[PDB]
């Protein structure tokens, strides 16, 4: 149940039930903060899985093709940048697993 | 620039001629007899005591506090050209009433409005007034010429078969050039008459040549001098603290305009237009202010066309590209740096041997399935379509264009094959409705093929530019349609062009999808068509200071979308020079980046990492702000006011603006004084308004005009300040171009005035299509500030679009500690917002509103 755009590596420092911290350090946010499309962390950790940060990522895991960090201003912007297309989710565009 | 291939006014016969009268007596006189006051116009009759020939004077008022009048001849014996495609409508007339007669003059009320046209008989003076004040007096220094149509006899040299170099102009009717002066009281500044490389506000040419208004191919121009360059408006605007007028030269012929000012007793500045044929069309546009001027000459010549939102983003030009290869690598060059890149631009290789309307079976091997790929990533093509067409057996285009006459045609009958290019290349009679047509069907996805709706056409060399041609451009004797000579039908030419390839790509799609087009040359009213940039400019130092004066006076004649080439054309840029044209052209209403075949590759991902990000930022800078380019574009379409304005626009009553071409107005909001020095440590802004605060965009620190401060700046640095009382859009995630961005979260940046008020337009529209105008699905939303309130209402109620972008973010900067921020809406509960207030720099930021920006609301900062 990890939130969108975070890797298994980056899977433990997002806690459900604890409000969720910058990953790096400059304050801590309420998790309904967590990938709620506002840059409310300065490290752009809050949104991995959102275009809404200048400075963040969102980790592509890819079966058969090498895990990515595409930058967060190419999810949901209707080009399938990563090879199993889930960084478009909400834009309408949809992408084929093309992991081969 | 090689001075010795375009002729000053000496070499030119008949600018030699009418400049060679001098200020006296007028020999034309009024005869008060001959005058009939008709229901439009009134028509009188001046003679010329020693030629005897008279001549027929036109004066009609329009509804806009304007006076257009034509002075042609009474018996013509040849007709005279008379300009047509420049007025978007025939004027409105406001009637003329005799308010006084006498025996010398005439005075004539326009309607009912405080102005006054007083006529003088003994000599021809007209003098417009404004109840008792005068405004501009025509033929007052007595410099009217009208040369008649000669009985054929081929005295003084050059009024006739005349050789400039090694080319011959025989002209078949003799001396047929036109001039008129116009004295302006109290007016010291004028501006205007555009594509001269020099100051915004024109300088006297008392002891030089005049300002040329001649569509030329000028190779590697220099700066500073009145010599003509690609483009020519004949508009001269005219600035005085109360009172602002201007006059409107109607004429597609060579002009040269001199500039005169007395010394001493009432400041005057006289203005003489000489041109080389046609009748006198002046249209005089008497204010009286700015916004005034400029909404009347909008309403002649036409508003500037609002562009699709891609063209307001950054453009990518190499000096073509060797294959689909290179248009592919670049444009995984641009998505793998992630800069922010809308458009790829290819030069005369990408033809078939400079054959347009085609592409190469080998060097382009797959045309349409290369704009698949610019299409997945959501990027758009610009080719190269120029007028002349190559000659062969094999051209579709040469062997339909010979044989449905439509070339231009030489002194003797046959077709203009002058060699440019492209071979042997035929120039195309672009004055031709009938070969515009023909130019506008071929642009069809049938006609061009490997044709794709987000491939786009620019015209460049629609001067013409002729190679072995007088000077750069056509012979004056070839003959165009209609039995006009070229002499004639020069200026209007470049503008042919760019309204059949306008019209060629506007019904491609059917007329749905809105057309990009640039073009070179241009004349009054192609702010209609597409986009103008300041033609092949060097890449120095002078050539990017002279980016900013070049752009404002071009965008005060209603060609508001105006830019230079980025990283110039010639002489290679140092990387500094190359970063702070990347920061001006930001700031620039036309943002693309050209090379040659001289200078290496200037892409920007080939630079040093530190000049990388901060060309990178400047991108960043300049997507973020396209809502409100796109807001402004939209103003220069309904009002014409122009995007980039002087800062004496803004300010008529600061006599210290006046001479300002150092800093831009985008709009009323953004004062941009970009850097343009060899590392400069610091910029001198003037920041004007009695009362006025100007934020920092970037630190956010107010200062109080009016004043001259000094900003440090480092090679990161773009100077730019909004002005307390408005309010700024913004998308604040940069994507890799302008087609995802267009359905992005927006954000509000608010400054406010020291009453604690601001105000700010925003307009949406699908940034692609003609539905804001046929359906009305546009949207023009007004932001105010008022009290402690943010308001969101509609400035045009019949503009209904459904759009998913909502307000993410607000930021209201010279705001204090609110305590409480509540959002209110259409009766849903009042959901009260987070906010951080900074109180160094004194910005509230109030974090997601989520609200629509369709929807009304109200922000409170209780
Ligand atoms: C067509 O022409 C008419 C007539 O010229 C023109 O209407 C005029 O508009 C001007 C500008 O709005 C008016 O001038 C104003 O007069 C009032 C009353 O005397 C003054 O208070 C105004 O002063 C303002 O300007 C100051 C400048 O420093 C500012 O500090 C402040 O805003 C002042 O309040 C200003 O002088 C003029 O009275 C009218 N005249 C008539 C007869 O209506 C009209 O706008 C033009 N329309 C078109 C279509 O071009
Ligand atoms: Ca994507």
């Amino acid at each position: 149940k990890r939130p969108r755009g975070v890797s298994l590596t980056n899977h433990h420092f997002y806690d459900e039930s604890k409000p969720f911290t910058c990953l790096d350090g400059s304050a801590t946010i309420p998790f309904d903060q967590v990938n709620d499309d506002y840059c409310d962390c300065k490290d752009g950790s809050d949104e991995p899985g959102t275009a809404a940060c200048p400075n963040g990522s969102f980790h592509c895991t890819n079966t058969g093709y090498k895990p990515l960090y595409i930058p967060s201003n190419r999810v949901n912007d209707g080009v399938c940048d990563c090879c199993d297309g889930t960084d478009e989710y909400n834009s309408g565009v949809i992408c084929e697993n093309t992991c081969k | 620039v090689d001075r010795s291939n375009f002729k000053t006014c000496e070499e030119s016969s008949f600018c030699k001629r009418q400049r060679s009268i001098r200020p006296g007596l007028s020999p034309y006189r009024a005869l008060l007899d001959s005058l009939q006051l008709g229901p439009d116009s009134l028509t009188v009759h001046l003679i010329h005591e020693v030629t005897k020939v008279l001549l027929v004077l036109e004066l009609q008022g329009l509804q806009k506090n304007m006076t257009r009048f034509r002075i042609d001849e009474l018996e013509p014996r040849r007709p005279r050209y008379r300009v047509p495609d420049v007025l978007v409508a025939d004027p409105p007339i406001a009637r003329l009433s005799v308010s006084g007669r006498d025996e010398n003059s005439v005075e004539l009320t326009m309607a009912e409005g405080p102005y006054k046209i007083i006529l003088t008989a003994r000599p021809f003076r007209l003098d417009l007034l404004e109840d008792r004040s005068l405004l501009l007096s025509v033929n007052a220094r007595g410099l009217l010429e009208f040369e008649h149509q000669r009985a054929p006899r081929v005295d003084e040299p050059g009024a006739w078969e005349e050789t400039f170099k090694t080319h011959s102009d025989s002209k078949p009717y003799g001396p047929m050039s036109v001039g008129l002066d116009f004295s302006l009281p109290g007016m010291e500044h004028v501006y205007g008459i555009p594509e001269h490389a020099d100051n915004l506000r024109l300088k006297v040419t008392e002891g030089g040549e005049p300002y040329r208004l001649y569509n030329l191919d000028v190779f590697q121009y220099e700066l500073y001098n009145p010599m003509a360059l690609y483009g020519s408006v004949p508009v001269l605007l005219a600035h005085n603290p109360h009172r602002d007028l201007g006059i409107f030269w109607l004429n597609a012929a060579e002009t040269w305009v001199d500039i005169s000012s007395n010394t001493g007793e009432t400041p005057q500045t006289d203005v003489r237009w000489m041109s080389e044929t046609g009748i006198i069309d002046v249209f005089l546009l008497l204010g009286p202010s700015i916004s005034d001027v400029f909404r009347q000459y909008a309403s002649l010549t036409g508003t500037q066309a609002l562009p699709p939102l891609f063209s307001l983003g950054y453009h990518q030009s190499r000096w073509n590209y060797r294959d689909e290869a290179d248009v592919l690598e670049v444009d995984q060059g641009f998505d793998d740096h992630n800069l922010p890149c809308d458009v790829i631009w290819l030069d005369i290789e990408h033809a078939d041997g400079k054959r347009y309307f085609t592409w190469d079976p080998s060097r382009f091997p797959q045309p349409r399935t290369m704009l698949e790929r610019l299409a997945s990533k959501r990027r758009k093509l610009v080719a190269i379509v120029d007028p002349h067409i190559k000659v062969d057996s094999g051209y579709r285009v040469h062997e339909e264009l010979r044989n449905l006459g439509l070339y231009v045609k030489t002194r003797d009958g046959s077709d203009y094959e002058g060699w440019c290019w492209p071979g042997s290349a035929g120039y195309p009679d672009f004055t031709n409705p009938t070969m515009r047509a023909w130019w506008a069907n071929m642009f069809s996805y049938d006609n061009y093929e490997g044709s794709a709706p987000n491939l786009f056409v620019w015209n460049d060399m629609n001067e013409p530019s002729v190679f072995n041609g007088p000077e750069v451009t056509m012979l004056k004797d070839a003959q165009h349609y209609g039995g006009w000579e070229h002499r004639d039908v020069h200026n209007i030419y470049g503008l042919y062009v760019h309204m059949a390839t306008a019209d060629g790509l506007r019904q491609r799609s059917g007329g749905m999808e809105r057309p990009f087009v640039l073009a070179r040359a241009f004349f009054a009213g192609s702010q209609r068509f597409g986009a103008v940039w300041t033609g092949d400019n060097t890449a120095e130092w002078d050539h990017l200071k002279i980016s900013i004066p070049m752009c404002l006076s071009l965008g005060l004649v209603g060609l508001s979308f105006c830019g230079a080439d980025v990283g110039g054309f010639f002489k290679n840029p140092e990387p500094e020079l190359l970063v702070r044209w990347y920061q001006m052209g930001a700031y620039q209403p036309f943002f693309r980046a050209h090379a040659h075949l001289d200078t290496g590759r200037r892409e920007p991902w080939l630079l040093p990492s530190q000049h990388n990000d901060i060309i990178r930022d400047a991108l960043g800078q300049r997507y973020s702000l396209l809502p409100f380019w796109y807001t402004l574009l939209y103003q220069a379409h309904r009002e014409g006011i122009p995007v980039m304005r002087p800062l004496w626009v803004q300010y008529p009553q600061d006599v210290t603006t006046f001479n300002i071409d150092d800093q831009y107005l985008l709009g009323d909001a953004l004062l941009v004084h970009p850097v343009s020095d060899s590392g400069a440590h610091g910029v001198q802004v003037y920041l004007p308004g009695q009362g006025e605060v100007w934020y920092d965009i970037q630190s956010y620190q107010k200062h109080h005009g009016p004043q001259t401060l000094y900003l440090p700046v480092t090679l990161s640095s773009i100077p730019v300040f909004q002005r307390g009382g408005t309010i700024v859009p913004r998308w604040m995630r940069v994507r890799r171009s302008s087609e995802c961005m267009k359905d992005d979260p927006i954000t509000l940046f608010v400054a406010l005035s020291p009453q604690g008020t601001a105000q700010g337009e925003l307009f949406l529209d699908d940034g692609h299509t003609f539905n804001y105008q046929t359906r009305q699905e546009f949207l023009l939303r007004r932001f105010s500030f008022s009290g402690n309130t943010l308001v969101s209402s509609s400035a045009d109620p019949e503009g209904h679009f459904e759009t998913p972008i909502w307000i993410e973010r607000v930021v209201i900067i010279g705001a204090g500690k609110p305590a409480a921020v509540v959002l209110q809406t259409k009766g849903s509960p009042e959901s009260r917002l987070s906010f951080q207030h900074d109180p160094e720099t004194s910005v509230l930021v109030l974090r997601k509103p989520g609200i629509n920006v369709a929807s009304d609301w109200s922000i409170h900062l209780r």
